[PDB]
């Protein structure tokens, strides 16, 4: 009786969906309360999204509607779940939560009779992985009843709103939002809007959570550096940094690593869809759309938590210096102005170096992914390809190192020039009294030809580094299809080829800034030590 | 500037921090009575099919369960005689839910389970049916469109009757129907710094409406100027009147309660006037005429003033020159 | 800003470079294509003169390179010779009560700065922007071209972007601006404290002045913490549309270029 | 110690020997309409079902009686058509009570006894429709869940206003919809010994609620303090600042009363404050604030307090001091 269990699933779906529209219509016709297992509960929707698109999938290749109906009901029922807790997150109810309970609780049996029928006799594996997710969702309602108050006795006890982000007028809520919207910002779109109208000033902005501050960093940073100096430099504060800093970077980091996996995945699934359309694809289609949507996302979020795990580190090591210089002592004009650089370039190169920390763990796993599968899809050939890309990230790097060269030296001659003016707009009446001006405005030519000259070096640098941009992307596919094919091809194999050298040009770039950041910033941690400690 | 509620009548101020407690929606009916005319008939007409289709989608079932569903001649006899596909199905739901009663499909003593789905049926359906009659009437005893016929003048003047400075507003009514017991609660606001450094961004304080010996209410047939008099004791009493017109803030907001005769409910109109709408030393026209054998208002000259020599000075300094003279 | 400042920027380099580089810059994205577009016809199987046909191409596209940006650098340095010395020159025949009247720090800043900065920066940004805005029309003209209904299809979300693109602009701006500002008087205050250290140790108004560095400080942290905020939700809701796209092409080149179109050597290049 | 009334509104004292004479249910619809809902639910599907019973055992006996239950071919004309068991008589009751009308089984013009039992079926069937709609919509106008939705601050403070002590207390609104006509009866309790030798368990004493010239009532858009203020006439004027904290048992207990817009009914709310709830010389953080264009208030500080350096005296001694000063 196939279509009777399919039916029966498709029943508890509707009964959802129905009892949904009469609340979700009150409520579409400022205190955010969040329940435990929040963001457990909208990773397993996202879960139970995708195994629906499978069942789709399925249900597109089979075909009989009511076969499929299963699939396209609890599609619905999950985003109405998502409703509802949309609408209990934004005010709190004992009874909204019980509706959820018996829904979990009745799609779970109703899997439960399409597993055992299936055993006496694709389907098992999608059908399992939809039971595990509803079993889970159904432990985290019933954590949340253990919680505060689904039925237990009398009061919650009820936590009471949390007023650190939403007590009195704060503008920037990124810690106290939907997950959805952490990772999608949709809270920017008010924002924004009103942005677009009225002019933003500081009073039209926010103040910062409690959850970062000047007081906070310092309290974390401070916390790690007595307990590593209890124990007793410069290994020492970076240490204590890292331990302070801990959580935020490594998740991250592994955000990073795992949309990078997802970026390398994208070109396979367009190589076998060339492939079957050639001699099943629909289906690697909308994974492709998955896929390329959820890796661009999590690549996004992992952007967002380095940068603010970076303004947190320079907040707290900007007042920490700044603690330190009240008890200096007086022996100690140079060293004023090596302590506001010390704040101008040194902790700027520090917070720019603890952006770049996540790439610098995820630029390796990507180029190893990248030249193994495209090595499985040329062959040897492609080894060779894989070497030409390659060699482009040092060489960038050397003609970076050129530029910085020049630079300095083209800084020189341009304060000069800067001094040369400060003369003639000051004795300007003295200078027009007997219009000696042009003999200076010779001298001022004099001055900017010279400046002149080192901005042609300066420009041949930058014009190799676009040169080379765009040339090793022809020079990889020209040395390694012309040294395929002629020398040693679907359009599957070619075009997949493409794809992978320019998902692996792109972040080839970036390793060659990240290794000048890194150097830069030892400097300048070097440097803020032996300040710190004198 | 910013405005305390305005003219038509509606709150201006905006509310931020409600600790939500889950009483917004705990009002169930008493929410969505509030709401307007189409969103209660949206949501009216999603209750009823959210229903209709449930109970079609468990009778589709029982009859595919049973395999009455499966089309065969003896052996059987359906439980719902015919009985064919989905669309007959629901044609039976709407069939007995809404109470037509067709027929064509009869629901017969062999099958128990089928008595149950529909004593569960009928009887959700009368109670549903029930709230949303009384949800439905409860809320077409909505008479603020009544709060919306009354209309008071645009502005208001002071003038100086029987000695004293004094201030009139215009009232009235728009229909034949009365307004029962209709009552006049006068309330003057302004940010407030008492001699013990308390500053208050907003101090309500009733200023009396004058009458015969006391009495709060007034009676509502023709216009009727409502007439205060401010005196020492009345907290208007300090203002100048060449700082009233451009930088003071002071809103005088009257709301005049009653309830209306028809429906019984009591309802009220509520408005402002700033220290920019308010003038100084005028009179309104006379309304009532005596015509042919009635009295004819002509609200043409409703919101129409004419120009009066009278002393312009300031309520204080005005008490102060009555002392003189 | 007007197409003016830009206008005046590209005529003091001249029609000599002006063609020289825009035609250079249209037939390098040109090559850049129609490498790929032969590519298609080489992949389904002459396949010897395919792959020399490939090689041809191949070194066009390197040389036309090559020669682009010779031109972006060779014009950029034209450019700010001839505008530092129009400058100098215009400033020199100033009356006397005009030097008089203007502080010395705008005078000074813009040959101090103006100058500096665009010799470092433009060149490089317009010649970034440039390629990037020629790849993305190129990139749209090939999936117009790979799919024919697809490119009905693609202007509509394309309007979107231009929804998207004022009201970014009009924020991003601001933000960048008061990000600026506060950085300014916090390095300025470090700099007081340093050298009146021992007035400040001495009134003992230490409790006071970490008070305003904090206040600073969250000044600085919440300007640029919204910009990047504001980075993020652009960066996200265009590659939301930017993944539609591709959802939307390749749905149109399974069916349309397989079961009626039978080409398979389009949905290559329109995925890609 | 004991309560007089909970802060949730719900009153405390529990009565003890009441001559019950059974009015408790002579108030047969009224005392169910203020039951809860599972309950008036539970007792209206019991009411239906057990008519539906009733009369289909009726039926089922009348059926067997005339002989027409006993299957046979001629002879006969069933009095209801196609009737063979008791669940097919029970599916006749449900399908002439609740006026469905299947028609499948027809009752028949042979026999007027069934005639009898219709026309006394369907009539009793529209009475206990119609009251059992009448009361579930008298139910929906229970609006005391908009006696939920107000809110007072959990304690009162008082201050020093005018050189005269004064109590403020917060109140304020939760929706949209106003109140009409609110008016607040304030009152203290008290066990009190008169100068006759009378004691009293607990002593309501009314202490007023001071507006401009008079009145009872007030109204509320923003969170308005409401300020009395004590003199040696009032009642609250004896006592002590060190000896309420701790020992005294005073309950000062406001009463809240206002008819709501939309249903039109009149709801209340009402609090008390112990002496151990209320403290001394502070003063509340103002709510309102002139905000972009609007007035924007704050509910976070709602129960927030400052302090202020006010005398911490006796009001009698206060006063006494006031006549030296
Ligand atoms: N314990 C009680 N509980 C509730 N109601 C009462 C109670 N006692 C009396 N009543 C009613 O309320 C009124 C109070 O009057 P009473 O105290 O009973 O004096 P009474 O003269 O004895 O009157 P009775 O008891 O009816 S002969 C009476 O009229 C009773 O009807
Ligand atoms: N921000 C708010 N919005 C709406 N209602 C509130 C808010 N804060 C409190 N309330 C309710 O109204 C009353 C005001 O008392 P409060 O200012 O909260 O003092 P409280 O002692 O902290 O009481 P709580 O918050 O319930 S422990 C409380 O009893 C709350 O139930």
């Amino acid at each position: 009786n196939g279509c009777f269990v399919d039916a029966l699933n498709v029943v508890p779906h509707v009964f959802l969906l129905f009892i949904t529209f009469p609340i979700l219509f009150i409520g579409w016709g400022s205190t955010w309360l969040h329940f435990p297992g929040h963001n457990l509960r909208w990773i397993l929707t996202f879960i139970l999204l995708f195994v629906l698109v499978c069942e789709i999938a399925e249900g597109i290749l089979s075909d009989h509607l009511h076969l499929y109906m299963p699939a396209g009901m609890a599609f619905m029922a999950a985003i109405t779940s998502v409703v509802y807790y949309h609408n209990i997150e934004t005010s709190n109810f004992p009874k909204l939560l019980i509706a959820l309970l018996i829904y979990w609780t009745l799609a779970f049996i109703t899997k439960t009779i399409k597993f055992v029928k299936f055993y006496d006799h694709l389907r098992f594996c999608l059908t399992g992985l939809l039971v595990i997710l509803y079993g889970m969702l159904l432990l985290v309602e019933v954590n949340v009843i253990r919680v505060r108050r689904y039925i237990f006795f009398k009061t919650p006890r009820e936590v009471k709103p949390p007023e650190d982000l939403q007590d009195l007028g704060v503008r920037f809520l990124q810690p106290f939002v939907n997950l959805l919207s952490k990772g999608t910002y949709w809270w920017m779109n008010a924002f924004i809007k009103t942005a677009h109208k009225k002019p933003i000033d500081l009073r039209a902005i926010g103040k910062l959570p409690i959850a970062m501050r000047a007081l906070t960093n310092y309290q974390r940073l401070c916390v790690a550096f007595d307990a590593q100096a209890r124990k007793d430099g410069a290994r020492a504060i970076w240490r204590a940094l890292c331990h302070a800093f801990g959580r935020r970077l490594i998740l991250s980091s592994t955000f990073r690593i795992l949309a990078d996996l997802l970026g390398f995945a994208g070109p396979l699934c367009i190589f076998g869809i060339v492939d079957h359309l050639g001699k099943n694809a629909y289906v690697l289609a909308v994974l492709l759309f998955l896929a390329l949507l959820l890796q661009r996302t999590f690549l996004q979020a992992s952007y967002y938590v380095a940068i603010e795990t970076g303004i947190n580190l320079r907040g707290a090591i900007q007042t920490k210096i700044y603690n330190k210089i009240m008890h200096l002592s007086t022996s100690n004009e140079m060293t004023a102005g090596q302590i506001c650089n010390l704040v101008a370039i040194d902790t700027n190169q520090l917070m720019w170096f603890f952006f770049l920390c996540p790439n610098l763990w995820a630029m390796p796993v990507q180029i190893i992914v990248g030249v193994i599968l495209l090595y499985y899809i040329l062959g040897v050939s492609a080894l060779i390809g894989a070497a030409v890309i390659i060699l482009l990230a040092p060489v960038q790097y050397f003609v970076a190192t050129k530029l910085s060269q020049a630079q300095r030296s083209t800084l020189e001659h341009s304060n000069e020039r800067l001094k040369q003016t400060n003369e003639m707009l000051r004795g300007m009446k003295l200078l027009k009294l007997y219009a000696w001006e042009s003999i200076f405005c010779s001298r001022v030519e004099v001055t900017r030809r010279k400046e002149m000259t080192s901005l042609r070096a300066f420009a041949v640098y930058t014009s190799i580094s676009i040169f080379m941009n765009t040339a090793i992307p022809i020079a990889a596919v020209l040395i390694t299809f012309v040294g395929h094919v002629s020398f040693f091809l679907s359009p599957s194999v070619a075009f997949a080829s493409l794809s992978l050298f320019h998902i692996l040009v792109t972040p080839l770039f970036l390793l060659s800034s990240v290794v000048r950041s890194t150097v830069k910033a030892l400097v300048s941690v070097q440097k803020l030590s032996e300040f710190l400690s004198s | 500037r910013a405005r305390f509620v305005s003219k038509k009548g509606n709150c201006n101020v905006a509310h931020k921090n409600i600790r939500e407690q889950g009483r917004f929606l705990q009002d169930v009916f008493t929410t969505l009575v509030d709401l307007k005319w189409p969103h209660t008939l949206l949501i009216f007409t999603m209750s009823f099919l959210c229903s209709w289709l449930l109970f079609a989608m468990v009778w589709w079932l029982i009859a595919f369960a049973h395999g009455d569903l499966a089309p065969g001649e003896g052996t059987n006899v359906p439980c719902v005689t015919s009985i064919h596909s989905f669309s007959s199905a629901f044609l039976f739901s709407i069939e007995v839910q809404v109470t037509i009663g067709f027929g064509g499909r009869m629901v017969t003593e062999e099958c128990p389970l089928a008595i149950l789905i529909l004593i569960v049926q009928n009887i959700v359906g009368l109670m549903i049916n029930a709230i949303m009659l009384g949800c439905i009437f409860m809320k077409t005893a909505q008479a603020h469109r009544r709060a919306e016929t009354l209309i008071f003048s645009k502005h208001a003047v002071i003038t100086l009757r029987h000695g004293r400075l004094c201030f009139m507003l215009r009232v009235g009514d728009l229909r034949k129907s009365m307004i029962i017991s209709a009552t006049i609660h006068m309330q003057v606001v302004r940010k407030t710094t008492s001699p013990e450094g308390e500053v208050v961004p907003l101090h309500q304080v009733d200023i009396p409406m004058e009458n015969g010996v006391g009495g709060n209410g007034i009676f509502l047939v023709a216009p009727l100027i409502i007439y205060h008099v401010i005196d020492s004791n009345s907290p208007l009493y300090d203002l100048a009147p060449s700082d009233l017109h451009h930088h003071q803030d002071l809103e005088i907001i009257v709301i005049l309660e009653g309830v209306v005769e028809t429906t019984g409910i009591t309802t009220q109109a509520r408005t402002s006037y700033l220290a920019d709408e308010i003038l100084w030393g005028q009179r309104f026209v006379p309304i009532v005429a005596e015509e042919d054998g009635r009295y004819s208002v002509d609200y043409s000259k409703f919101g129409n003033t004419i120009k009066v020599p009278t002393p312009l000075c300031t309520a204080r300094q005005l008490d102060e020159d009555r002392s003189l003279l | 800003i007007p197409w003016r400042a830009c206008t005046k920027y590209l005529s003091s380099a001249g029609i000599l470079l002006l063609s020289l580089l825009v035609f250079s810059q249209l037939l390098k994205h040109m090559v850049l294509v129609a490498i790929d577009y032969w590519l298609a016809k080489w992949t389904d199987s002459d396949q010897s003169v395919y792959a020399m046909v490939f090689t041809l191409l191949c070194s066009l596209g390197i040389v036309l390179c090559l020669v682009t940006s010779v031109t972006v650098e060779w014009t950029g340095l034209k450019v700010a010779k001839r505008l530092h010395r129009s400058l100098l020159n215009r400033i020199i025949l100033a009356p006397m009560r005009f030097f008089e009247t203007t502080p010395l720090g705008s005078i000074l800043n813009r040959f101090s700065s103006d100058c500096n900065t665009i010799d470092q920066h433009i060149p490089s940004t317009l010649e970034c922007l440039s390629r990037s805005t020629l790849l993305c029309v190129s990139a749209l003209t090939v999936i117009s071209y790979v799919t024919p209904v697809f490119l009905v299809a693609l202007l509509p979300l394309a309007v979107v972007c231009y929804f998207i693109q004022k009201y970014f602009r009009v924020a991003s701006r601001d933000l960048q601006q008061l990000d600026d500002t506060t950085q300014l008087p916090l390095l300025s205050h470090f700099a007081e404290t340093v050298e009146g250290l021992t007035t400040i140790r001495a009134f003992r108004y230490e409790a006071r002045f970490q008070q305003k560095l904090l206040e600073y400080t969250d000044s600085n942290n919440i300007a640029s913490l919204f910009l990047t905020a504001a980075n993020r939700w652009l960066e996200v809701r265009m590659e939301y549309i930017g993944a539609c796209v591709v959802l939307i092409a390749a749905a149109t080149s399974i069916s349309n270029s397989l079961h009626r179109e039978l080409s398979a050597g389009l949905v290559g290049l329109g995925l890609t």
